RNA sequence: GUAACGGGGCUAAACCAUGCACCGAAGCUGCGGCAGCGACGCUUAUGCGUUGUUGGGUAGGGGAGCGUUCUGUAAGCCUGCGAAGGUGUGCUGUGAGGCAUGCUGGAGGUAUCAGAAGUGCGAAUGCUGACAUAAGUAACGAUAAAGCGGGUGAAAAGCCC
RNA sequence: CCCGGCGAGGGGAGUGAAAAAGAACCUGAAACCGUGUACGUACAAGCAGUGGGAGCACGCUUAGGCGUGUGACUGCGUACC
């Protein structure tokens, strides 16, 4: 026979509540883009979106460790004569914290179309509620 | 044909003269 | 004695034109450019009957990662587990396992902690 | 013994190189003759 | 119940009812194969290997069909350097009807 | 029941004639009619013709009943191009391609 | 243009030492299949349940074949109950290929075994013909200049008055 | 005979074995250009394929996870001489 193809039109989600408060930015990003992935589901296909929707709170409260509050620069370009613009990880977390842990897992997913619909499954939030409550989140220990 | 066009060549194009009658 | 050409030539052009269908512009209406996109296409199922092997393979261990740890225990242990207790069940079979029926797959994960110490 | 019911000899008739034919009848591009030369060319070798 | 074995070096697993695509085996059309290198028998209650046969179940199949699957296309292509081969492969198989599982 | 009409060797491109009898495909003759009738190319005046023939054809012919027809299937084709020479500056000669068209009105009323 | 980890990120997910696990190639092994060279069980117009080993490849050498036109076989065999050719489909050979039929075609084709070649094209800024592309784009050939009424006509800025 | 300009061109009728022989005339290939239908395509980057693959359309057998067409998504993949 064939090997299993979870279809994509049947794959069950579920909703996660993560508190991001005090944790390691990656070392809990990468446990992000692993559930958004589904590599924690034994029907895992690597062309089907089989992941989970996964909601962040207290994104502004996130960890660092070394140096790198004052030190760790996020770099991008706008596209133009000068272009290159340049903001530090504290410069971020006091302007749009949601951005941190969006940068974050962006990068630790694939790329394409399909790691797109993945990163479409991420709600991060800076406080401490939420809007889906209707959802039903049920409390993930990251 | 017989205009010629460019300062040197075989044949190119050129607003010139001396070189291009293709 | 003068040999024309038109009609083996013309079976030998038909047959690179219906290897060639489905495909984009002028790779499947014109023979020169058909003739190099059916050669391409016949390197790509040569090595690819290669890689398929070993995608699937990835793809094995990958359900027998996430069901082995949605019960608790590894890969690398998992796959010592059932070598240290002589299970000769490939990795096919153990993501099927994985995927189609649970009961069994813990069982087998039970054996294999069972074997790992 | 008909005419259709004759035939040669094994090894009396060997067929003959046909120079230029393509990748797999091994005489194909430039046929036997190699590369840039003298003797590749039409007419050329040196006398005796 | 389903059940595990062994046949062309690849693994099956399979029903009471189930026709499977082997290697060809030097059976004829009519002869009951017995595997009796069956590495897992399933139900609720399962009897998986210690050792790595199960040494109290077998597997009883009768052999359908002999035949030959698509015809494969190996094109060796070597650019710039004057080289192709063109070949064609057909693999032999073996279609046979499982009739029994004994656990 | 169809009921055909061609122009055949239309002294018009084939591109300029399809932009027109893209106006009235599936439309009802009568107003195909009127489309073509206050329409400012010289492709309609070509294809209103056609029409015209068709609507008479099915009415002679065989047909019914002209209030039911609809222009169900109109197409041109490609028809054989005239070869003409064109002198350019510096003794260098073009050619004219004079593309000619087929064009074929099918009218029915079901 | 971040631009001297590929990236995200990392205080280990960095470095050294000790291990054990595991992933990882077209390597090795398992199952099936084909072929080349050297040789043993049965045994010859020798076939192989066999069994050792070998099988990337340019220039090049050697070996075996397929197809096309024409000739003999052949005043024979198929064919207006449908040939050649064209266009699909299916089956088959390791390949060049082959076989059978649907439709189109409307009068020739040719088994096998031999023979002879104007015998196989994708390239030569190849040659001839056809058709594209740019594109319904530039331009419509002196910047002396036209406007109206009537006529003819299917239709008039241009023809006649 | 009818449309049209006492056009060109066409539709009938008729001749014919055949107008899928109408003189732009046996056969009518390909490039090229259209009409209709099935599927896909307007948040997605690259030699346009290949390996996997959901869904849809249409034949299936009287379930059997297979054919034919399309191909969302995904791994790999920088033409030929």
């Amino acid at each position: 026979m064939k090997t299993f193809t979870a279809k994509p039109e049947t794959v069950k989600r579920d909703w996660y509540v993560v508190d991001a408060t005090g944790k390691t930015l990656g070392r809990l990003a990468t446990e992000l883009a692993r559930r958004l992935r589904g590599k924690h589901k034994a029907e895992y296909t690597p062309h089907v979106d089989t992941g989970d929707y996964i909601i962040v709170l207290n994104a502004d409260k996130v960890a660092v460790t070394g140096n790198k509050r004052t030190d760790k620069v996020y770099y991008h370009h706008t596209g133009h004569i000068g272009g290159i613009k340049q903001a530090t990880f504290e410069e971020m977390i006091a302007r749009r914290p949601e951005r941190v842990i969006e940068i974050a897992v962006k990068g630790m997913l694939p790329k394409g179309p399909l790691g797109r619909a993945m990163f479409r499954k991420l709600k991060v939030y800076a406080g401490n509620e939420h809007n889906h409550a209707a959802q039903q989140p049920q409390v993930l220990d990251i | 044909t017989c205009a010629r066009c460019d300062s040197x060549s075989r044949c190119g194009a050129x607003g010139k003269x001396s070189g291009x009658a293709s | 004695a003068r040999v024309k050409r038109g009609v083996i030539a013309r079976a030998r052009h038909k047959k690179i034109l219906k290897q060639a269908k489905g495909y984009y512009g002028a790779r499947s209406r014109v023979y020169r450019v058909a003739f190099q996109a059916v050669i391409k296409a016949g390197q790509y199922a040569y090595r690819d009957r290669r890689q398929r092997k070993r995608q699937f393979r990835q793809l094995w261990i990958a359900r027998i990662n996430a069901a082995a740890r949605q019960n608790g225990i590894s890969y690398s242990k998992f796959i010592n587990g059932l070598k240290k207790a002589s299970v000769e069940i490939d990795r096919k079979i153990l993501a099927d396992i994985a995927v189609f029926d649970k009961v069994a797959f813990t069982a087998l994960v039970e054996k294999a902690k069972a074997a790992l110490a | 013994m008909r005419l259709n019911t004759l035939s040669p000899a094994e090894g009396s008739k060997k067929a003959g190189k046909r120079l230029g034919r393509g990748i797999g009848s091994g005489l194909g591009k430039t046929g036997g003759r190699g590369h840039k030369g003298q003797k590749s060319r039409s007419g050329g070798g040196v006398r005796r | 119940m389903y059940a595990v074995f062994q046949s062309g070096g690849k693994q099956h697993r399979v029903s009471e009812g189930q026709t499977v695509r082997l290697e060809k085996l030097d059976i004829a059309t009519g002869e009951t194969v017995e595997f009796a290198e069956v590495l897992m028998i399933a139900n609720g209650e399962e009897v998986k290997i210690g050792v790595p046969f199960v040494d109290g179940g077998v597997i009883k199949a009768e052999v359908v069909a002999h035949g030959r699957g698509e015809k494969v296309k190996i094109v060796k292509f070597r650019r710039r350097k004057h080289y192709r081969k063109q070949q064609g492969h057909r693999q032999w198989f073996t279609d046979v009807k499982i009739t029994g599982i004994s656990a | 029941m169809e009921t055909i009409a061609k122009h055949r060797h239309a002294r018009s491109s084939a591109q300029k004639v399809r932009l027109v009898a893209d106006l009235i495909r599936g439309k009802k003759v009568s107003q195909a009619l009127d489309i073509l009738t206050y329409t400012n190319k010289k492709a309609a005046v070509l294809v209103k013709k056609v029409l015209e023939s068709a609507i008479a054809n099915a009415e002679h012919n065989d047909g019914a009943d002209i209030d039911d027809l609809k222009v169900t299937k109109i197409f041109v084709d490609e028809g054989p191009s005239m070869k003409r020479i064109m002198p350019r500056a510096k003794g260098r000669a073009d050619r004219i391609l004079k593309r000619t068209s087929h064009i074929t009105v099918v009218v029915s009323d079901r």
